[PDB]
DNA sequence: TTGT
DNA sequence: ACAACTGCGATTAC
């Protein structure tokens, strides 16, 4: 709070979804002891804020939805990317479906498509879809936009949700028995790009065939909700940690109210600030 | 299916498959060097988070890897009594 | 002004109303008695009502709870507990008590007035409302009612939830609308309505079958039952003369109905190939838009009226006719009989007057309608036919897979959509459809994937999706001059139910902006000849 | 930088 | 892209 001290409510250091910040004090102004013979209340009726130690703040952890999904650095940004390896379209395809305004054709595998774009990168939106809006009934264009064309963040979560492992190491195995009849007797560039391509589709194997047996989906690798510290870990002095924290829910209420503000809206600011949101939470994790 | 190619093995589990498969498993020596030999272990947190720490944690959270604590210094992190000397149960 | 003649105890007990058990009198204030439970309002006496689904003892116990003053069954019934007035009567006779239900004054000036019974099992709503135009034409305004809605008498319907209502309520209903803005109460219902005993307690000028065939043969347990329980009803209460049974000779049950009952009554066939009908089309002019028929009968009109399908619209025009020329001898007060029955009404609605091809709304929610219907917009339809149906989450499973191979049959190209989910998967259903062609939904997919989609072994194009808007959309889209689409999901009916949640959306207007938006894809260039469509880059 |  | 001794203590600047 300004010139308080106060946790705010509803906020980084809020009282009530992590807890108190005193032992048997609360924010509500009035003092309880846990364990106590008398029955007493859990929570106070008027503040949400336990009675209980001020330990939890250490141990407890909160979480920030996401309007607009967001990719994790690690998958996407290294050198070796599992998001690359497992969905065969190439990394600057993807990086930039991510950070440039782009389109992916067909995002959906398992769903009927009326459209046959069937494209893999979509360098502009200049393709005709206003009279196919207005054609179709608004909502109903709405509906189907998913099986449709989508960008953003929406392309990658469907082709690793929608996608078959078993299918990916069948294909990758005919490949491979494909390649290296004779790639070895061209020259060393054809064979470099023969081995390099050999290799990549036995990591490829290999990750499948690892994600078919570790009740872990590779859904997860796309992040829907961001987690967010324990507020002592953090303490406000201040730290960046927490300088991120604030400049990713600014960005991401700010996206939210876009959305929620009215469907006419631009898509290029909502676009621009699904960038900025995405670019925020790269800085936080890496 | 039981080995891909780039894969590294044992020595000793090598022969054995070799001696018991019929599959032809072609395995070539590779000395390795101190770090690399390192930064490959059965212990993820061990030998694995000394030098690439987030490379070797995202690929075992993709993997799913499961560490048994067999190593000094997997307890030491876990701050366990390690497996050595009076630690060790006889 | 419900009713009248219904709200004291010397009405009921003139109403030959003996319930051998009393308390007090029927002083309470009621406009009309209901039978049923949910007919009748607070504070009035509700008889006992006759049926198989609920007897006397269940609707005496469900108008006490609903607080009607009075409620008949055999044993003694504590009507007085949650009721406004401690008078009740218990009637041991079920029959009785629904027959004195309908006040005297209520049911005797619905039965004074005018009747029309049309009870067919193909084709009857078709030929009612036909009746009903040819009797606002000839000078005398009455209602008929359908089993979409309960219509006593006028032009307004009122909204009912079954196909018949309560035979009291319909009675009330008619005596309200004969005491100020309605001349004549006609009460039509269909087979079953007539063989639950709707029609049945009704005085009926005119009973004739638009189509007499097995009606009810489930329900009723013996063929031939709903055409015997129409004859008696109109043996109950039959006038020299005045009776009509105007019926197509060919079919068998229509001359075992004509030859019950009094012979006194007017008897006349309206069958096109029989001779002794002397009717006859005798012109050909079968098209879309409108067929007129020069009909060359000494009875029958001239002029007939201008129907959409072949040959069970031409007989319902050729089974209005007689209805229409026994009030009047002169064929020009057909005319808006005529106008009335070409007015493309709600049973298999006719194309959109858009500049357009054809493109039909049909209720084909059983597979032998839908091949009937197929049939005939193939007999008709020059070119290519496009089909769009879905079936009903949770139906029976059984129609879907012969209904989707009756489609490919028939239709070049035939688009499956989840017309009704009601809490199925759309794409589990479409599985379970696709499965009486061969194909599955992994290979449409598969097949999808490839921009082919092969087409089937015997030259027809099949395709599938799962919203039915963008369905219906690319189905009027994708045509051709001589080409007609016919959607068979929901022929009257404008409620679509996905789930728990229920949306509107569904209509004709929905197909017919598809037809005035067409231009603009096809401006673009937007190519709609297959399921995959050719966008420009 | 130095090398990996 | 990655890593390159181990710790300790003092100050000033944020």
């Amino acid at each position: 709070h300004y010139k308080t001290n106060k946790p705010e409510k509803d906020g980084l250091f809020c009282e009530r979804i992590f807890g108190p910040i005193k032992s048997g004090i609360c924010a509500c102004g009035n003092y309880r002891v846990i364990g106590d013979e008398k029955e007493d209340p859990k929570f106070c009726e008027q503040c949400g804020v336990e009675f209980v130690d001020s330990r939890i703040r250490r141990y407890q952890m909160g979480y920030i939805k996401l309007a607009c999904p967001v990719t994790h650095v690690w998958y996407l940004k290294r050198l070796p990317s599992y998001i690359a390896n497992l969905l065969d379209k190439p990394l600057k395809e993807l990086e930039g479906l991510v950070y440039c305004d782009f389109s992916f054709a067909r995002p959906i595998t398992k769903k009927p498509t009326f459209l046959r774009l069937r494209g893999l990168f979509e360098y502009e939106i200049q393709s005709w879809k206003y009279s196919i809006p207005l054609f179709f009934t608004t909502q109903g264009f709405d509906t189907f936009r998913n099986r449709e064309i989508s960008t953003g963040a929406g392309a990658i979560r469907e082709q690793l949700a929608d996608l078959d492992l078993r299918i990916i190491i069948e294909n990758s195995l005919v490949e491979w028995e494909e390649l290296g009849e004779e790639g070895h007797t061209g020259n060393e560039w054809e064979d470099r790009k023969v081995g390099r391509r050999k290799d990549f589709l036995v990591r490829r194997v290999e990750l499948a065939k690892h994600f078919i047996r570790t009740n872990i989906e590779p859904e997860w690798m796309v992040l829907c909700l961001l987690p967010v510290l324990p507020p002592e870990l953090r303490p406000i002095m201040s730290s960046d940690i927490n300088e991120l924290y604030r400049r990713v829910i600014y960005r991401n209420n700010t996206l939210t109210d876009l959305l929620t503000t009215s469907r006419s809206t631009p898509g290029e600011l909502v676009m621009c600030q699904e960038k900025l949101v995405q670019e925020a939470v790269d800085t936080l994790l890496d | 299916n039981v080995f891909s190619p780039g894969e590294l093995i044992g020595l000793l589990r090598a022969e054995r498959m070799g001696r018991a498969l019929e599959e032809a498993i072609c395995y070539r020596v590779v000395l390795l060097g101190i770090t690399r030999a390192s930064l490959n272990t059965q212990s993820f947190i061990s030998e694995a988070s000394f030098q690439e720490t987030a490379r070797v944690l995202a690929k075992a959270a993709l993997r799913g890897r499961i560490d048994w604590l067999k190593g000094l210094k997997e307890n030491v992190v876990l701050g366990g009594v390690i497996p050595v000397g009076t630690g060790f149960k006889g | 002004e419900p009713k009248f003649r219904m709200s004291l105890a010397e009405l009921l007990d003139e109403s030959r109303v003996v319930p051998l058990s009393v308390y007090g009198d029927l002083e309470v204030g009621i406009s009309g008695v209901q039978h049923d439970s949910r007919l009748v309002e607070s504070g009035d006496l509700f008889v006992c009502c006759v049926g198989r689904k609920t007897d006397g003892h269940l609707y005496l116990s469900e108008a006490d709870k609903r607080g009607a003053v009075a409620v008949v069954a055999s044993k003694e019934i504590d009507i007085e507990e949650t009721l406004g007035c401690k008078a009740l009567v218990i009637v041991e006779d079920t029959n009785a008590v629904l027959a004195v239900l309908a006040a005297s004054f209520y049911r005797h000036p619905s039965k004074s007035m005018t009747l029309i019974g049309i009870t067919g099992t193909n084709g009857k709503t078709t030929t009612s409302y036909l009746i009903k135009a040819m009797y606002e034409a000839m000078g005398l305004r009455t209602g008929m009612l359908s089993t979409v809605g309960y219509y006593i008498y006028g032009d307004n319907k009122l909204e009912s939830p079954h196909t018949t209502p309560d035979a009291v309520l319909v009675q009330k209903l008619m005596a309200k609308m004969v005491h100020n803005g309605t001349e004549a109460l006609v009460m039509e219902a269909s087979s079953h309505g007539l063989a639950l005993g709707r029609c049945d307690k009704v005085d009926f000028d005119i009973a004739v079958f638009t189509n007499l065939t097995r009606d009810h043969l489930d329900f009723h347990g013996t063929e031939e039952e709903y055409r015997d329980a129409k004859a008696k009803l109109f043996a109950r209460m039959v006038d020299p003369a005045r009776h009509r049974k105007i019926v197509n000779i060919d079919d068998p049950n229509a001359a075992f109905f004509l030859a019950q009952g009094n012979p006194d009554v007017p008897i006349v066939t309206f069958a096109m190939e029989n001779k002794s009908a002397d009717v006859h089309p005798l012109k050909f002019q079968l098209s879309l838009f409108e067929t007129q028929v020069l009909v060359n009968t000494p009875q029958g009109i001239l002029e007939i009226s201008s129907g959409l399908l072949g040959r069970h619209n031409i007989y319902n025009i050729l089974a209005a006719v007689a209805v229409g020329i026994a009030v009047g001898a002169p064929l020009e007060d057909i005319v808006k009989g005529i106008e009335e029955v070409d007015a493309v009404p709600g049973r298999c609605e006719l194309i959109d007057e858009e500049q357009a091809f054809g493109v039909i709304v049909d209720y084909a929610h059983t597979p032998d309608a839908l091949s009937r219907l197929l049939d005939y917009v193939r007999e008709l339809g020059p070119r290519r036919v496009i089909t769009v149906f879905g079936c009903a989450g949770e139906s029976d499973r059984g129609k879907r897979p012969i209904m989707a191979k009756i489609a490919t049959d028939k239709s070049d190209v035939t688009i499956l959509t989840s017309d009704n989910p009601k809490t199925e998967d759309p794409l589990d259903i479409l599985d379970d459809m696709l499965a009486g062609v061969g194909w599955s939904m992994q290979d449409y997919l598969k097949h999808g994937e490839n921009d082919y989609y092969p087409p089937l072994p015997n030259g027809h194009r099949l395709f599938l999706h799962d919203i039915r808007r963008v369905a219906v959309r690319c189905a009027v889209a994708m045509g051709e001059e001589g080409d007609i689409v016919v959607v068979a999901g929901k022929g009257h009916e404008t409620y679509q139910i996905e789930g728990d949640k229920k949306e509107f959306f569904d209509d004709r207007e929905e197909c017919r902006e598809a037809l005035q938006y067409v231009d603009e894809l096809h401006q673009a260039g937007i190519d709609t000849s297959e399921f995959p469509w050719r966008l420009p880059e």
